């Protein structure tokens, strides 16, 4: 386990984690909120 | 034109006729092995 | 004192098949090299011209044409064979140099004896610059 | 083996390198054996001679040509409706059909139509014959020869000038200021008001009457009175008729600003009084500097007096003088820069602003002008570049220049060169990421989600010259403001009404495409310049190879120690930078190309809309417009534009060969050129042939030149034949 | 797994069954594409009374070779 | 209109975009019987075209001579024309999010360098310090001018290295 | 490339094309047996020819080929 | 009127001429 | 026809001389390190430029230095 988790800190692991994670919540963002152009207030 | 028949003559020469002697001239110089 | 010894021309030469990368015309008008050595055992190498070749018994004489496909062999042979040879340089008029163990011990130990050639006692930046020394027909590290 | 004769290290060399190098150093009279500064300059000022009078020849042949070969008496008549000849074609190898394709401007034979504008120029400056093109011609030839009899004459011990003749820095100011530069524009000004200005009202005045004819009705005495405004009274009507004297006038020296109405030009009385302002400007300023009587300047003193307190500059410009006196690298790089910049000028004014009569008019000749004086100046802004590198390589001396504004740029490179990386950076990443965004977001059919920034401060600008297109109304553009009711009697009529007229190139409009192309202009600029301030600056030394000066300016690497230095000289740093150069340039002209191709059509909507997206440069200008230039010869037959096709595959092929020197490198060609010579030196009936000199494969930094003259010259020739045949062949 | 990914968008995003009856004028698919950032546009009118990604993976014809004729084979 | 762009809800280029837009996903409708998931699909299309064209003219955006938005990216010359949320709000809100993972990253390395091996926690990345330290890269304003204030944001040239001139 | 371009070339020109019942009417013409003899045969009548459906692909199902193919150029 | 042939050998007679001095001028410079 | 140059940075290693493949560099006694060795450059004319002798100094920075210069049959590296 904690040579598990070691391995889930590495950077190839991590990196492509956060890249999914970041991909995934603007993908969720341009879902409910699409289309826009400025930031309207 | 005028002189229709010079660039007849003269084409020849720049592109034929000098090149040859000029580069003769050259390969003669370049290898002259004492200037 | 030390003496650099005699090319023996009748040496025998190592049992190859012939190749297409052995000696040229330049071997005819400039110089060629030719490496000696002497074989505990024949045994099969690797001659810097491809191929194997077998080098036999006792003294071995191989000619190449440039040193530096003697000295590879030399060290193949130090490497792979623990054998110690000597190269000389051939002329085509019959003059023979001796090469390259120059003082009979190996260029990577001290001899005490040896010429300090081209040795500067300054760093690398305690050159002079280029501006000083213009229209010299020098660069600024042998000054 | 003796043949550079001006290295003795490569006259030893036993290879074909003895050639190549012999020739690529023969001009690097620095490097020669046994040179002396006397010597190099007096060689110098001879190769400057030589240079004039091979520029006098150019120029003699293209009017010999004109008036032997060209239509100039039928071009005077219908300056719209004939295409100008530009020299006869023979080639014998032409088939019927393409001597058929050939014969077009009216000559019995096949010709060139000319791109480079010269009649448009000759016409303009008073030119109307051929035998005063030829006149012109002869005297240019024999004004070339005593040019050379004067190089000739200087090399001579009895005439050879000394060194510090040549050093004379205040003495040579003085005299180009006030003579090469304000006696030539004020000699200029005596022939637009005596030759040109008449020979556009239709009268003419040649050499024989000259001295008979009144350039003024009142002549030289308003000029002598103080009466000055008398050479301003009635100018050119707007309805003049060029070469002819419907509604002349007699005014020579006014001040009108726009376009003549007919022509699409400058007024030529604007150009003489132009010349003649910039006349007495120049000369002035030609009385600036110190010689040898007792007034005037000393350019030293002004240097060191350069000095700001508080030492935010340190030693201020002490020690610049002799800096730039000394080395001529210096001075090489100065002119370089000053000359490219020129030449951006002139070709960014000169369409804006056409001066030549039925310019603009002709749109072929547009276009060539503009490209060739972009490249032009953009190959010289490169060159300015490598020599400061050279400079800084050879003639910088750290302990003369100790604490002066060179050390202390020198001294804080790094900030330098990382805030151009970062420029570059974001320049790069941002204008590509628009690029891609809008062609994203236009390729899922929904161009309305596309980010088009208004180029509100070059549109705010272009209001202030009094464009009331953008409703700023700002300075110009604003009838009540102080500079508006300052010029509205002088120049701002014409003016104004020039750029209010969308029937010209003053101040194009200008949309989101428009500043995503100056974005990606401002890219182009800041890399190449980072590409050759980096190599200027990281000249000396850097941190990998810390002692580069004791190497010079070109070297091939440091061997593959410390991680491998290829490309690691400067000369590299030159060579890099080449690429990015073609690379800018090309979007320069592409731009310009394509807004003016929108322009002539009316169609300025293919432009303003296709430009924000990068599909629509691929299709709606690079694949749309090479339909007529790929079709000059198909297997139907083939038209004038045949030559342009081919030249077309020419320059791609040329391209294409200088990738494999920029790709394959010295190491598998030695050893093939090297198995070839075990072929050669064995094979029967030709072992009686031997070389006499050894053939080896081109040294590193040789294959690097090669490539990227490979490169440049098949990108030039390329894009020339596209410009050509994709203007000439609509218009 | 790459295979039975194949398979898989064959048994489930592809138009196989309606693919075979006319092979002729429905064009084969088996990728279709989500609604996020107007990428919907992807979805070609293939046939078939569906949308999606037009394949040429030349799956179609092997699965009729092979004698398939059914969406719970694949 | 901040410079001849009149607001894309009064611009007829704008609509009659909007108009030849939906007219083709119409003509792509009428093809499926409109209840099947491609017309589903393509009625979910349409909708979202819709809402963004009339989110676009809610919006007051600015149409040029063609029917597309323009943005305005100067300030004074956007915030008294009531175009702020063009350029300037989102310049503001980059810039924060920039910065926010770049201080991030920055005090994650000066924290991990002054460890026993440096150059291993760079590719072993610590998680939760990295994420401790990315909660607090939230306040980088704040904490970046305080130690520009402080001085101790940056470090003198006399102890970074250089290159012999 | 060279082998595929040839193949593409030869196959739009002289095999693939629809039957009307009189003859077969290739995709391009028969175009290969007189242009592929020149270089600009190869230009014009296959590479700025045929690439019309790939820079034309804006707005359709196959707009993404429209991409690639510039992204690719990247 | 078109230039005459005596024009163009004259022209091309001090073409030469012209080439001479060219010819001096590099010999000198040559050495 | 290489210029080589021993800069007296030099500990005495053997690595330049080991490395080298024409025999251009040796080893000669010094006092001006511990190993009371330094390296030197008699047989220059044989120098290939090869930098193998430059790439294996660990001296920082390097006290072996290469100049290429002129070029010969033997520094051209030439068989043919
Ligand atoms: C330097 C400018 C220049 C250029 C680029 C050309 C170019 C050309 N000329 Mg021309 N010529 C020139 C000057 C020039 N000329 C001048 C000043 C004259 C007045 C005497 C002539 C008189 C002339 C005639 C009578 C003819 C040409 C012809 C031609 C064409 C064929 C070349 C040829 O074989 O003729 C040969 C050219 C000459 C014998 C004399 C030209 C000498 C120039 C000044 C050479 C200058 C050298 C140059 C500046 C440096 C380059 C380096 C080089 C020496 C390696 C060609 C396009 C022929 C033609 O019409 O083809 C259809 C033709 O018959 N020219
Ligand atoms: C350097 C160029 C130049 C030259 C060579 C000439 C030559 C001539 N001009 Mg002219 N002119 C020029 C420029 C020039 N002009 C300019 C720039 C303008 C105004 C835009 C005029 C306007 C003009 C008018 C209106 C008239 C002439 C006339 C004449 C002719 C009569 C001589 C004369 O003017 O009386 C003699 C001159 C003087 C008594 C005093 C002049 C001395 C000046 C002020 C100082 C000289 C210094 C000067 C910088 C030297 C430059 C060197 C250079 C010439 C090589 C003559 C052949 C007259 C004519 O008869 O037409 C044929 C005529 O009426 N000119
Ligand atoms: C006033 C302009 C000017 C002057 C006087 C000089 C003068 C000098 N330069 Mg320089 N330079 C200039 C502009 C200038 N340059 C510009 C604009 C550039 C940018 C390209 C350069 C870039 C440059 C570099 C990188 C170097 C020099 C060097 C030198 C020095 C030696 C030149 C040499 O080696 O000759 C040799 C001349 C050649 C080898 C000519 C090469 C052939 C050309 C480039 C291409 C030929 C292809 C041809 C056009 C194709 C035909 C077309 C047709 C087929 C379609 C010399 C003092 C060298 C130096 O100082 O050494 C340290 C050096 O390395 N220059
Ligand atoms: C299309 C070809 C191309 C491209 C894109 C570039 C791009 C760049 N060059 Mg370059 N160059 C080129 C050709 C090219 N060059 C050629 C042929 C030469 C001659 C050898 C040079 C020589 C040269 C030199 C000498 C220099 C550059 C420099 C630069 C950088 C300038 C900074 C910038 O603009 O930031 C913009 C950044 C980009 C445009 C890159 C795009 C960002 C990517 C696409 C985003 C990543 C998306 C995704 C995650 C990718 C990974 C996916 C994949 C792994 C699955 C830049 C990255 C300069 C430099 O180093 O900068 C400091 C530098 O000095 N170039
Ligand atoms: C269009 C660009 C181009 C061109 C023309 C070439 C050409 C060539 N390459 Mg090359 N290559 C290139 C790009 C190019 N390459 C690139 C980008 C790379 C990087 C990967 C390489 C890497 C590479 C390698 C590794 C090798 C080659 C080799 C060769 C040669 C093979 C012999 C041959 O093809 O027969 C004949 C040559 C031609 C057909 C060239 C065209 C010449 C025309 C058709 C005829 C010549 C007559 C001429 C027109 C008249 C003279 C005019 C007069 C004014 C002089 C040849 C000269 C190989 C080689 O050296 O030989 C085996 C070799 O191994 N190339
Ligand atoms: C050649 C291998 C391969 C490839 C390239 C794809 C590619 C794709 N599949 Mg997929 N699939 C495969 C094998 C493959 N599959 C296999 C073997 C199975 C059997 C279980 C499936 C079952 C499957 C289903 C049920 C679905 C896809 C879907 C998709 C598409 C969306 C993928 C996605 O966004 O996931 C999301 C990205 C993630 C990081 C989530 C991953 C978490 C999953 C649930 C567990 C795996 C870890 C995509 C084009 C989806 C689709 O068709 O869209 C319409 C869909 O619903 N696939
Ligand atoms: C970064 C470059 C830049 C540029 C090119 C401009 C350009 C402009 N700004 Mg501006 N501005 C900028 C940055 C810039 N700004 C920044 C960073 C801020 C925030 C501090 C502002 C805040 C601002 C305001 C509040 C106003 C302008 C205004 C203007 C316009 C009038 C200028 C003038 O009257 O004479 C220039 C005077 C000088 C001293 C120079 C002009 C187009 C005015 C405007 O909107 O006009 C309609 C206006 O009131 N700007
Ligand atoms: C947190 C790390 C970090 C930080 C604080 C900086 C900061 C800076 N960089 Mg830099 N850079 C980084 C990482 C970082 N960089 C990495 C990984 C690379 C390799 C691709 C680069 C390559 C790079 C270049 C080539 C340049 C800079 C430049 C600069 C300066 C200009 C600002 C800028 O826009 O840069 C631009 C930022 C990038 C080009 C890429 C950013 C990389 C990612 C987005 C950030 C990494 C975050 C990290 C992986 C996450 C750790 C979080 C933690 C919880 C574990 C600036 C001080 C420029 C300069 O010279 O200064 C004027 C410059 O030209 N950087
Ligand atoms: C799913 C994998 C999740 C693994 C969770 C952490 C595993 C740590 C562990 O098992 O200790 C190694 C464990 C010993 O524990 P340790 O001494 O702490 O390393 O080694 C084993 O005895 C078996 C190792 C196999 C671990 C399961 C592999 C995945 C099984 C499912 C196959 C699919
Ligand atoms: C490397 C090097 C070098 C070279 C350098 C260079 C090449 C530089 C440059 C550069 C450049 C090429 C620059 C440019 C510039 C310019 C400028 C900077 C300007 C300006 C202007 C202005 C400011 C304007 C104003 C105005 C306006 C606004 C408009 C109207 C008019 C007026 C005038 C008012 C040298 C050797 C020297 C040194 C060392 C090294
Ligand atoms: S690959 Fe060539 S340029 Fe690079 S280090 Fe080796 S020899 Fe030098
Ligand atoms: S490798 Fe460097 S330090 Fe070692 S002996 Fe050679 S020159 Fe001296
Ligand atoms: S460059 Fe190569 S041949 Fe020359 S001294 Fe160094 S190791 Fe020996």
């Amino acid at each position: 386990m904690k040579d598990f988790t070691t391995y889930l800190s590495t950077a190839p692991v991590l990196t492509l984690l956060s890249v999914t994670v970041v991909a995934g919540l603007l993908i969720e963002i341009n879902r409910f909120f699409p289309d826009a152009l400025i930031a309207a207030f | 034109m005028s002189a229709q028949f010079l660039p007849s003559i003269l084409v020849p020469l720049v592109g034929l006729v000098f090149p040859a002697v000029a580069m003769a001239s050259m390969f003669l110089y370049i290898e002259k092995e004492e200037i | 004192a030390f003496t650099p010894p005699t090319l023996q021309s009748d040496t025998p030469s190592p049992i190859f098949g012939g190749s297409t990368g052995g000696l040229l015309s330049q071997a005819q008008v400039e110089e060629f090299h030719v490496i000696t050595w002497e074989s505990k055992k024949e045994q099969i190498f690797e001659m810097p011209t491809g191929g194997a070749a077998i080098m036999r018994q006792g003294p071995n004489l191989l000619k190449l044409a440039r040193k530096e496909q003697c000295l590879a062999l030399l060290t193949q042979l130090r490497t792979k064979f623990k054998i110690d040879g000597y190269i000389y340089r051939v002329f085509p008029n019959g003059e023979v140099q001796y090469l390259h163990p120059k003082d009979g011990v190996y260029p990577e130990k001290v001899n005490a004896g040896r010429s300090g050639d081209n040795t500067n006692m300054r760093r690398i930046g305690q050159n002079k610059e280029p501006v000083q020394i213009k229209f010299s027909g020098k660069i600024p590290a042998e000054f | 083996k003796l043949f550079p004769k001006f290295s003795q290290a490569l006259a030893q060399d036993p290879t074909t390198r003895r050639i190549w190098f012999g020739i690529a150093t023969a001009h690097d009279f620095e490097s020669h054996d046994g040179m002396t500064e006397e010597r190099l300059y007096q060689k110098i000022f001879a190769s400057h001679f030589g240079q004039l009078a091979i520029i006098f020849l150019w120029t003699s042949g293209n009017l010999f040509h004109v008036a032997w070969q060209g239509n100039f008496e039928q071009w005077v008549q219908d300056p719209l409706h004939i295409r100008p000849i530009a020299h006869a074609i023979w080639d014998p190898h032409f088939g019927q059909p393409a001597v058929e394709a050939f014969t077009r401007g009216g000559a019995s034979g096949p010709v060139n139509i000319s791109t480079s504008g010269v009649y448009q120029w000759w016409y303009t400056i008073g030119l109307r014959t051929n035998q005063e093109l030829y006149t012109g011609s002869i005297f240019l030839l024999v004004l070339a020869a005593l040019f050379l009899f004067a190089g000739w004459l200087h090399l001579q011990p009895a005439f050879q000038p000394a060194l510090s003749w040549f050093k004379n820095a205040e003495s040579r100011l003085n005299h180009h200021l006030a003579g090469l530069f304000g006696v030539s524009s004020l000699a200029w000004t005596g022939h637009l008001v005596h030759v040109a200005i008449p020979e556009s009202r239709g009268q003419h005045v040649g050499w024989d009457n000259f001295l008979t004819v009144l350039p003024h009705p009142a002549g030289l005495t308003p000029f002598f009175t103080g009466n000055w405004a008398a050479y301003a009274e009635n100018p050119d009507s707007a309805s003049h008729v060029f070469n002819t004297a419907q509604g002349s006038g007699t005014a020579i020296l006014t001040f009108l600003g726009g376009f003549h109405p007919q022509t699409q030009s400058l007024w030529l009385t604007d150009m003489a009084h132009h010349h003649l302002a910039i006349a007495v400007i120049f000369i002035l300023a030609g009385h600036m500097y110190r010689t040898i009587f007792g007034i005037g300047h000393s350019m030293r003193e002004i240097l060191e007096a350069q000095t700001p307190p508080s030492g935010s500059l340190g030693a201020g410009h002490k020690g610049l003088y002799d800096t730039v006196n000394n080395s001529l690298h210096f001075q090489l790089g100065l002119a370089l820069a000053s000359v490219g910049t020129i030449s951006s000028l002139v070709a960014q004014h000169m369409y804006s602003l056409p001066p030549y009569a039925f310019l603009a008019q002709d749109f072929t000749t547009q276009a060539a002008l503009y490209t060739h004086h972009q490249y032009i100046a953009g190959f010289i802004m490169c060159g300015a570049f490598a020599h400061g590198a050279i400079f800084f390589v050879r003639d910088y001396d750290p302990a003369q220049n100790r604490g002066n504004v060179l050390a202390r740029i020198l001294d804080h490179k790094e900030a330098l060169i990382s805030h151009l990386s970062w420029a570059s950076l974001f320049l790069g990443f941002h204008t590509l990421g628009l690029y891609v965004h809008n062609d994203v977001v236009q390729a899922f059919g929904t161009p309305e989600k596309q980010i088009l920034i208004e180029p509100v401060f070059a549109q705010w600008i272009q209001a202030a010259h009094g464009k009331t297109a953008y409703g700023f109304d700002f300075l110009l553009s604003s009838a009540t403001s102080a500079p508006s009711l300052a010029g509205q009697a002088l120049w701002l009529p014409g003016w104004l009404q020039g750029i209010n007229s969308d029937a010209n190139s003053l101040f194009l409009t200008i949309g989101p495409g428009d500043f995503l192309v100056h974005h990606a202009i401002a890219l182009g600029l800041h890399t190449t310049t980072l590409i050759l301030v980096k190599g200027a600056l990281d000249a000396r030394g850097s941190k990998l190879m810390p002692d580069k000066k004791d190497f010079g300016y070109s070297f091939p690497c440091d061997g593959p120690g410390r991680g491998g230095t290829c490309d690691i000289s400067a000369w590299d740093a030159f060579y890099l930078a080449v690429f990015w150069m073609l690379n800018t340039i090309g979007w320069v002209t592409f731009y310009w190309h394509w807004k003016h191709l929108g322009i002539w059509q009316g169609n300025v909507n293919q432009f303003n809309e296709s430009s924000t997206y990068l599909m629509g440069w691929l299709r709606d200008y690079l694949w749309l417009n090479s339909s007529q230039l790929i079709n000059g010869y198909n297997p139907f037959g083939m038209n004038s534009l045949s030559v342009w096709a081919w030249m077309f595959l020419f320059g791609h092929l040329i391209y294409a060969t200088g990738f494999m020197f920029l790709i394959s490198w010295r190491g598998y060609w030695q050893e093939l050129i090297e198995t070839l010579a075990w072929a050669h030196e064995r094979t029967p009936l030709a072992n009686l042939v031997r070389w006499r000199d050894k053939p080896v494969a081109l040294s590193i930094v040789q294959a690097r030149l090669v490539g990227l003259t490979h490169f440049s010259v098949g990108y030039v020739l390329t894009y020339a034949a596209f410009l050509i045949a994709s203007t000439s062949g609509k218009f | 797994i790459w295979l039975s990914g194949m398979y898989f968008h064959g048994a489930r995003f592809s138009n196989y069954e309606a693919w075979l009856t006319d092979p002729t004028h429905i064009k084969p698919s088996a990728q279709v594409v989500w609604p996020i950032v107007g990428q919907e546009i992807l979805n070609a009118d293939v046939g078939g009374g569906f949308q999606g990604l037009q394949i040429t993976s030349g799956f179609f014809q092997l699965w009729r070779a092979a004698g398939i004729t059914s969406e719970l084979q694949l | 209109d901040v410079a001849g762009l009149t607001p894309c809800s009064e611009s007829k280029a704008f609509a009659k975009r909007k108009k030849n837009e939906v007219k083709a996903l119409n003509k792509r409708l009428k093809n499926y019987e409109a209840d099947s998931a491609p017309a589903l699909a393509l009625k979910a299309t349409i909708a979202r075209t819709e809402a963004r064209f009339d989110k676009y003219a809610k919006q007051g955006l600015l149409c040029g001579t063609d029917g597309l938005p323009h943005l305005i990216a100067d300030p004074g010359l956007a915030l008294r024309y009531g175009h702020a949320g063009d350029v300037f709000i989102p310049t503001i809100g980059f810039i924060y999010f920039a910065g926010w993972l770049g201080y991030a990253g920055s005090k994650y390395l000066q924290a991990v360098a002054a460890t026993a091996k440096p150059i291993e926690k760079e590719i072993i990345i610590d998680v939760p310090l990295a994420w401790k330290l990315l909660w607090e890269g939230f306040g980088w304003p704040l904490r970046a001018f305080a130690e520009y204030k402080n001085g101790s944001l940056m470090e003198d040239d006399a102890k970074i290295t250089v290159s012999p001139r | 490339s060279i082998v595929i371009f040839h193949f593409s070339w030869k196959m739009q020109s002289d095999v693939w094309g629809t039957v009307s019942a009189n003859g077969v009417s290739h995709i391009t013409g028969g175009n290969f047996a007189q242009s592929a003899n020149t270089i600009n045969g190869w230009l014009r009548d296959f590479l700025w020819a045929q690439s019309s459906q790939v820079i034309q692909s804006y707005g359709s199902a196959l707009s993404a080929y429209g991409l690639i193919f510039l992204g690719a150029h990247f | 009127m078109p230039i005459a042939d005596y024009q163009v050998f004259t022209a091309l007679f001090l073409a030469l001429a012209t080439g001479i001095f060219a010819v001096r001028l590099g010999v000198a410079l040559y050495k | 026809s290489h210029t080589v140059k021993i800069y007296d940075t030099c500990i005495g290693c053997t690595q330049c001389v080991r490395a080298c493949p024409t025999d251009v560099l040796e080893m000669v006694p010094w006092d001006g390190c511990k190993a009371n060795q330094i390296a030197s450059a008699p047989r220059t004319e044989d120098c290939v430029g090869c930098k193998r002798c430059e790439s294996a100094c660990p001296t920082d920075f390097l006290s072996v230095r290469v100049y290429l210069g002129s070029e010969t049959t033997r520094s051209m590296g030439l068989a043919y």
